[PDB]
């Protein structure tokens, strides 16, 4: 719980146009 | 050129489609009845000299 409060506390211290084309296929 | 809306059935399930590579529309013109739903007014090409 100590190392949990520590690491809390210091953490704030072309491919679409072909499916795009099988798609409207 | 000018041109001369379809349900989900049985038939056209993708899921028991294999989507592998794209097909395009010049497989469609150069088998013109394997790929082809109503091909009304294909015309059959030349295959190779």
């Amino acid at each position: 719980e100590r190392k949990k409060r520590k690491q809390f506390q210091d953490l704030g211290r072309d491919k679409s146009k072909e499916l795009h084309a099988i798609k409207e296929r | 050129f000018e041109p001369l809306d379809e349900d989900w059935n049985e038939f056209n399930d993708i899921n028991k489609i294999i989507i592998r590579q794209p097909i395009r529309t010049e497989y469609k013109i150069a088998f013109p009845y394997l790929y082809n739903n109503l091909p009304h007014h294909v015309h059959l090409t030349w295959y190779h000299t």
